[PDB]
């Protein structure tokens, strides 16, 4: 009653007439066949077995309609095949289902020997059904009191191995001398040499303690990220507890169907929610096959995360400025146009959803900070970690060196002057009434990446 | 007490100030003024002087203003602000004016 | 008061000398530095960065033992950096706990052009404060009452686009057609054409009546694979009302956390796991960078999955036959040797901890038989989705040509018959008594993929 | 035991039958044939005759399958369905034979 | 009614069935016989015909076994097991004999 | 106001200081000063006076620190620190100097 057998993908799922409809879900998958498959039928391929399809043609496909569920590939430019998913494909709110379907197993196929997804054109009819940041910057900053600067954060050194008295010292010594916040490593969890609820505990105490001497707003990004969803949610419970502005997750290690509950429970208890990216890299740094952050960091906006990790350019890991300039746009503005030169491949409307901060971390000290500045402008997190435990004199002095080169760079800016052309004067000139700026300068003036 | 951008500077002159009062208007923003004489960190609303100043055309009518209120509440500190109606959100807020008694 | 600045990253955590303990984590790592950087020092540079360093040295490292707790590169082999990652560095219980230090940041560093991390040796002290598989092999075997043969499945088809009422008809054809089970495609969730309530319910009518049918017991892998772990937990909750034998987790689109919190409820209710690796491919395809599926796999055993993917080899989906091996005996014995030819660096002790099924799915068909049971034995599901419902006749017809398929080449092999030189003849012989399986052999006799 | 659709009318004739067959072809729907000897209220799933007829062109061909399903399950009841894909959904449904 | 392993093979010849027995002892199983006249889904335990035969040294004694537990009870399905008890588990069962009405509804 | 460890102890002399400093250092632990005027048991992060002492060899320079910092802050109590890396943990910690009011109340 039908006509079984093996059939190309191209004859089903190749459209190069169809046009995509403003419900649709796109994709730009960078295709790598198998030398000799052509690219429609590599690009074929990956839009049936990601939507409707298998290798044979079976008799139950008459049972529904395909040409209305069928993802298919309506252009291809060089090696970037552009494929359209209807949106009854997917699952209301589910960056789980999104990536089950396009990312789930296309990338493993014989026909196909490497595959990207660079972007992704989420249609505004399904990013309505996500909510977004549970904090975005404009209240994050109304949370903080704090206008007009880039702020100022630091991972807790060593990584791992202090124990959580010790710990909250560190974190004190940072906050009280000018960062905004600390944050614990994205590995330090729960463990044997430090336990998350000593170290919540005396984390908030120096939290208080940093914002009664010194009279700003503090935090302290405490790690909730465990090995089952009900742990977070435990360890979250407690922050709240204690009164901590902020929690963090590792929202790619601990996955999406446990960040998502946090982000409900963040949302829920009055918490604001940082988003480190652990694991990003495994796959979204080859330029021939994986996931581009670009697509990691809308579908982060999605769910809801506060901030997100998008590299510094110029620190100890890898960044693409122009690539990053696309991403700070993407978490950040409320529609973003398409730019080939940003390698953003599709007009991006963000349907009202609430920003996410930009956090430039990892390698970076006070000379960097004339180029962060200029990058990222004031709506960023710049974090230094060991620069600012490294300072010679320790955390305090090098908080305060810290604090001190973003705020004369911003005002420089706001006078009118070219920090990047100005950039070494106008910290020379801080650093004349402030030795701490001074001393770092010293130490790290011959350390570049 | 620190008070937010610019407390880690050394504190402006009115110099300084008119400079951030010029970015303010150059980038379209709406300059205010505020003032209180509780500025710590439990305290998210300080005193409006007068509304924000959605018809000031120049730096030196803010700084007018400024004087007025300093010479009104010389007790208080006195910040000046800048408020982005698109973005809805303040864009920068620091301290003018700091009283002898800091 | 310490001596700051900026110091190689080999000074503390390039070590030749170290011995690792019995109770280290151990990584080999194949490294390809940025050009002009050192093995030493980017094999010290990726220890540093998932453990106990950073990119300068700080003064509260001295409120520590860096002795206790660093990881360090003890040894560089060719392009494979082996670094042992003390036992206290770890969260108890936690996959999600060791991919954050392991694969955390050290894949993007400047200094590190590409890494791809080959094995890992969980030790004993670690790997016994995880809880291993719910169910087992044998367990299930006894479950199902199935002994003696690998077993049965399949995917139904289309992924999407069905109605709940005729999903189950499609899946009440396979199952009393000899199918042991079918299941939900990876990217069935709940969708407007196919909600999840209305699904779970008329496939477990079917299930019910293929198995009053044909006196077999079935079971329908039911996807509880969702946005957020409460609604994954609800779905199970339901699957378990039903009296379902089975549900589905991607486990990793939906992550090691939500995994880990279905396998708690999995063990409070009595269902078997099926997990499904959806999106490994994205971590493990190339031999450059990224993380080999082997230890996904062993992750995986830790959690506890019942069964998992392992690949076909000979399908459509990519799969060397040596590291497949690797990957089946990681899954199912409770000790395996290093084989770097294999891919296993390292020897790897299960301590115990119960076996899990594979999986080999994806493109198969009848003429695969033959050399599917040779490389997987017994103890393994055999998944026909487009090889069951492709069938010229439909699902039923597709499911007995299948069954009967792998009888034959059980039978064969156990008479002492050359399964791989005698395959083809084998299923020859059994397809004169079995029309369904002639058909299948003469459908797909010329589609065959690289291996 | 009532079987739904026109089972408050008299039995159809084959003419009547052959009509609501045109009626499901006209309409570009997929006519099948299913069987039982379990017509109750429990039972979603009577067994298939064939697959549904996805090819069928003429309503002649249809009845040809009625009369030997008719002739290979004379004690089961044999209802005619007409299946549309395009809201997958059974869109008629009705018993045209009982034992 | 399906009765698993070899179910959908072409009922058993006593050769086939013996090569299947002599498969069990070469491996160092235990072979064994039970059999029942309810044979479905919700039965795990089917009467033993005798213990498992652990001293059973050639297929011979068994087909022996089964021949008499047939004559005994033609009514009934019979199937011949295959233990390990180094795993604790089945590794082969099947049905070996089936009563006349199976073959004729 | 007690101050824990020898806070049961007349108040330990400069030479009776020296002593337990140099027990810090005997046993290879760090010594470090601290200081404040608000010491009571919700405060568990005392001022530091300079970073903790990695680097002091002799209970000579330890006394020199405290000397300076009881002339800097002679209205704060002032204790003595005595760190172990290998345990992450404070081994020894006492007061060594209290201002005036605490023996005139
Ligand atoms: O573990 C680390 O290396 C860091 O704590 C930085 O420490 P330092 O401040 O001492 O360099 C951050 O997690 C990385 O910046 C994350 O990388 P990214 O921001 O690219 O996700
Ligand atoms: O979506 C699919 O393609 C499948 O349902 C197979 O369908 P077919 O049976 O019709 O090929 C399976 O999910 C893949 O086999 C998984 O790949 P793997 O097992 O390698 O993880
Ligand atoms: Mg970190
Ligand atoms: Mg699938």
């Amino acid at each position: 009653q039908y006509e079984a057998g093996v059939r190309p993908y191209r004859e089903t799922y190749y459209d190069p007439d169809y046009e995509p409809k403003d419900t649709d879900l796109l994709c730009a998958f960078r295709i790598t066949p198998k030398p000799g498959v052509p690219m429609e039928e590599a690009a074929a391929a990956v839009a049936a077995e990601s939507s409707t399809g298998t290798w044979t043609e079976v008799w139950s496909n008459l049972l529904t309609d395909l040409e209305r569920y069928k993802a298919r590939c309506y252009r291809i430019e060089g090696d970037v095949a552009y494929i359209a998913y209807p949106l009854d494909l997917f699952e209301e709110g589910s960056i789980v289902n999104i990536m089950s379907s396009i990312v789930g197993n296309v990338f493993g196929f014989k026909a196909v020997q490497a595959l990207r997804l660079e972007d992704m054109r989420i249609p505004v009819a399904y990013l309505k059904t996500f909510p977004g940041p549970p904090t975005g910057i404009q209240v994050e900053r109304d949370r903080l009191n704090k206008y007009g600067r880039p702020l100022l954060g630091g991972t807790i050194k060593p990584k791992l191995g202090l124990s959580a008295k010790e710990y909250a010292r560190v974190v004190y010594e940072c906050l009280r001398g000018g960062l905004d916040t600390t944050k614990d490593d994205e590995n330090l969890n729960s463990q044997p040499f430090n336990r998350w609820r000593d170290r919540f505990l005396y984390v908030m105490e120096a939290v208080r303690k940093a914002e009664a001497e010194t009279g700003e707003r503090k935090g302290h990004w405490l790690n909730v990220t465990a090995g089952s969803t009900e742990e977070m949610l435990k360890r979250a419970e407690f922050a709240a507890e204690l009164g901590s502005r902020y929690i963090m997750v590792d929202f790619l290690t601990a996955g999406f169907a446990a960040f998502a509950s946090v982000r409900r429970w963040a949302r829920e208890n009055g918490l604001m929610l940082h988003c480190h990216r652990a694991m990003h890299a495994v796959f979204d740094r080859q330029p021939n096959h994986g996931i581009h952050f670009r697509v990691l960091a809308k579908w982060l906006r999605m769910v809801g995360g506060d901030h997100v990790h998008t590299g510094t350019v110029v620190g100890k890991l890898e960044g693409d400025r122009a690539e990053t300039l696309g991403i700070a746009d993407l978490l950040r503005e409320d529609y973003v146009p398409a730019d080939p030169g940003r390698g953003l491949f599709f007009d991006q409307d963000w349907a009202g959803l609430k920003p996410v901060f930009p956090v430039a971390s990892g390698g970076i000290h006070v000379w960097h900070v004339p180029d962060l500045v200029s990058i990222f402008g004031d709506d960023a997190f710049f974090l230094f970690g060991g620069g600012t435990h490294g300072h010679p004199r320790g955390s305090r002095a090098g908080a305060t060196a810290n604090r001190v080169a973003v705020e004369a760079v911003v005002q420089a800016r706001n006078e009118g002057r070219d920090i990047l052309a100005e950039g070494r004067e106008i910290l020379e000139e801080a650093a004349r009434s402030c030795p701490e700026l001074r001393e770092a300068m010293e130490l790290w003036g011959d350390v570049k990446f | 007490m620190h008070t937010e951008t610019f407390s880690y500077l050394p504190p402006l002159t009115d110099e300084e100030i008119k400079k951030q009062v010029e970015y303010i208007l150059k980038n379209g923003w709406i300059p205010g003024i505020e003032y209180t004489d509780e500025p710590g960190p439990h305290n998210s609303y300080w005193s409006f002087w007068k509304l924000p100043f959605f018809n000031a055309e120049t730096a030196e009518e803010v700084m007018e203003e400024l004087e007025a209120c300093r010479e009104a509440n010389p007790d208080c500190y006195i910040k000046i602000t800048g408020y982005d109606n698109i973005r809805q959100g303040q864009v920068l807020s620091f301290v003018a004016y700091r009283p002898h008694h800091h």
